[PDB]
RNA sequence: GACAAUGGUAGGAGAGCGUUCUAAGGGCGUUGAAGCAUGAUCGUAAGGACAUGUGGAGCGCUUAGAAGUGAGAAUGCCGGUG
RNA sequence: AAGCAGUAAAUGUGGAGCCGUAGCGAAAGCGAGUCUGAAUAGGGCGUUUAGUAUUUGGUCGUAGACCCGAAACCAGGUGAU
RNA sequence: GUAGCGGCGAGCGAAACGGGAAGAGCCCAAACCAACGUUGGGGUUGUAGGACACUCUAGUUACAAAGGACGACAUUAGACGAAUCAUCUGGAAAGAUGAAUCAAAGAAGGUAAUAAUCCUGUAGUCGAAAAUGUUGUCUCUCUUGAGUGGAUCCUGAGUACGACGGAGCACGUGAAAUUCCGUCGGAAUCUGGGAGGACCAUCUCCUAAGGCUAAAUACUCUCUAGUGACCGAUAGUGAACCAGUACCGUGAGGGAAAGGUGAAAAGCACCCCGGAAGGGGAGUGAAAUAGAACCUGAAACCGUGUGCU
């Protein structure tokens, strides 16, 4: 009933791509919040300890040295940011090789329109087994469904996304996808 | 931060298409009566950065 | 699938660690040496010279200036213009467009390398001798 | 299947073991986890299992990711004991 | 790129700017050829004319830069029990 | 890391253009008029403005002039808030095995082991005596507007600028403009004055020597609500514990070590050896080689008894 181009879900995925995606947003969501204190960082230790010759003993000049113990630390973690990126014409091959492998393997439903007039958890969760979908599933639809997000969002493996927050992470852990017309066309139009 | 030129080395060479630099000559200030006509004649010509100079001085012009 | 990944072949390699033992081949003096300038902590030499022998730097002349008012013009041979269909005009206002000319520096110059084939209408800044006789010579007019 | 090569310091190149944390999948555990102790076990090496005692609540496996990632020596620092 | 929208995300949008497509000459300048030169006469550098963006590894530079160790210098204070 | 500066060595290092965030501009001195030098009015500029003489009427309390009554929110205590039973092992069930239920609530913490439905909670709603903050609606408080004429008058003086000695401009005195200080000299008045990197002429742009002004910007001793491929007691702040403390110095000042019974104290009634500490039974407890010097309990080192020598 619906006809959608080869462009999208059907293409050949790109495997080396699909995985520079992932390892880029995964690591682009993580933040460095760590520190140490070197040697001028801990507090105290400007005296020497005691004279330079002598009396037999080692050599020191403060007792906030690495070889102290509680002394400060070299070559520690330090605060920094993950993120990199990659050229706008990869960042879309890598979604349409997304699209298109969860195509392959049977994992793509459209359905009519979501018809809710109010949150209700148990009738969505009736509707998602009536379909027969896995334990995890991401529906995609075109706008912001207020009374389909509010439900289907306490069920522990469904999460909701709109046709322009699409992603590789997303599609790539979901299971299947349950899309709606109005949602694949859009994605269709969109990408390319 | 931002690697820094040798000002003192891009007042004396330029870049060619392959990717050398042509230099000028030494030994031509003054004193001129102390060397022979060949000489002289010869140290107007332009020569090229030898390529054991080239392994000490690479990273000193990088903008140029 | 997330569990299992696999990134392209030939694509990561693992960083080499040294002083972790004598097995690896780096570990005791970590590739430094025995007892020099250049086996210290803090390096040694500029990447130049510095002290001994005069530097090759020093010992040749200076050459040249710099004018100020220097002009450079962005360049197109005759090959790049036989995208264009034939009977057409050119401006400066369209080469920039059509994807020719990226920057315009300080004007348009049309040089003569290569064979043009085509009766089109150019106008530019600056022509060659070349460049304005091959126009010319299959029938065509140009302006500055 | 036939032949050939394989002593090694400075130093160059390649392939691997193990440790803490994260992600995804799949598992073990009061009918007893980690840790500790013993054993006549396995692999070419770094190393990996199993059984029995003690212990009383957490921990492995596969594929990827990131490092405060490996100690015998610095008249090294701290504690205990000759 | 900054910025804007977005969950401190992914990526939309944003074409100021950057590298390459053409060199030679101190410069004016000319241009597949230019400089020197009275003279392509000879000679030098070019005519290869496929790059560009992100990222793993090696090395370098600027930051203490593989770790520990001085004799000293300067600045402001505390001391005649 | 360009132009430039530099024992032209080491090294130092810009601006305009363009792309963005945010974005209102104004008040005085003088000419001149009226009063007893004074205080009022008039007046603020480069397309040249103003004085004089000619017809003449949007409250901006963050600058722009400064005192007050006038409804909605936010913060400071809180209140409601769905859904589970049975067997097995065990000291104890939340675990295993069967039947169910809720979900705009499957974040988290506790409860005798590992809980969406046991407890505090969560999603979502409800709520303010009284105090403070931020905003809006009248009241309230000020209020003079534009072109034509330019006879004549005004538009910031020991100021601008110059020489000498310094400093600052990316620019080390260099061909050094542009701008600041000390000393000594010292202008012009719209047919005026300044700038366009020594300097002169022509062109273009502006109008010094008085003052005021929100926003985009920097930081965190703090309060409230949260986050992490950050630490887990030689780590993390010096300090998880009565820590700037014991202690050390005349003084300024320097500076540690030290966490853990058990689910529940149920913290061993009573008998025996002894002066007591300590122990052997009996009891508590799932466990006492969990008995407060208490989770686990490695190595060095110290002992007792034994197979072969």
């Amino acid at each position: 009933s619906i006809e959608l181009s080869d462009a999208v879900f059907g293409i050949e995925p790109n495997n080396s791509v699909l995985f520079e995606a992932i390892n880029l947003q995964r690591a682009s969501l993580r933040q460095g919040t760590h520190a140490v204190k070197n040697r001028s960082a801990v507090s105290g230790g400007g005296r020497k300890p005691w004279k330079q010759k002598g009396t037999g003993r080692a050599r020191q000049g403060t007792i906030r040295a690495p070889q102290w113990r509680g002394g400060g630390i070299v070559f520690g973690p330090t605060p920094r940011s993950y993120a990199y990126k990659m050229p706008k014409k990869m960042r879309r091959l890598a979604l349409r090789s997304a699209l298109s492998f969860k195509v392959q393997e049977n994992g793509l439903t459209v359905v009519d329109a979501f018809n809710f007039e109010a949150p209700k958890t148990k009738e969505f969760k009736n509707v998602l087994s009536t379909l027969e979908q896995p334990k995890k599933v991401l529906v995609v639809t075109e706008n912001e469904d207020v009374n389909v997000e509010l439900s289907a969002r306490n069920i522990p493996g469904v999460q909701v996304t709109t046709a322009q927050g699409l992603n590789v992470l997303d599609i790539t852990n979901a299971d299947s996808l349950v899309i709606t017309e109005a949602a694949a066309k859009k994605v269709e139009e969109v990408l390319g | 931060p931002k690697m820094k030129t040798h000002r003192g080395a891009a007042k004396r060479v330029k870049r060619t298409a392959s990717g050398q630099l042509k230099r000028s000559r030494a030994f031509t200030s003054h004193l001129f009566a102390n060397k022979s006509t060949k000489q002289k004649r010869q140290l107007r010509k332009a020569r090229l950065v030898s390529k054991s100079d080239m392994k000490r001085v690479k990273q000193l012009l990088a903008y140029k | 699938k997330l569990h299992e990944l696999k990134p392209a072949e030939g694509s990561r390699k693992e960083r080499n660690r040294v002083g972790r033992g004598v097995a690896t081949g780096n570990g005791k003096t970590s590739g430094r040496g025995h007892k020099g300038q250049k086996a210290r902590s803090g390096g040694g030499v500029r990447p130049g010279f510095e002290g001994g022998q005069l530097p090759l730097f020093r010992r040749l002349p200076k050459r040249g200036f710099t004018n100020i008012n220097r002009k450079e013009y962005a360049i197109v041979n005759l090959d790049q213009l036989n995208k264009f269909e034939d009977g057409t005009e050119v401006t400066p206002a369209l080469l920039v467009e059509s994807g020719v000319v990226k920057n315009e520096k300080s004007g348009i110059k049309i040089l003569g390398n290569g064979s043009l084939d085509k009766k089109l209408t150019v106008k530019a800044h600056k022509f060659s001798a070349s460049a304005a006789e091959a126009i010319d010579a299959k029938g065509g007019a140009h302006e500055v």
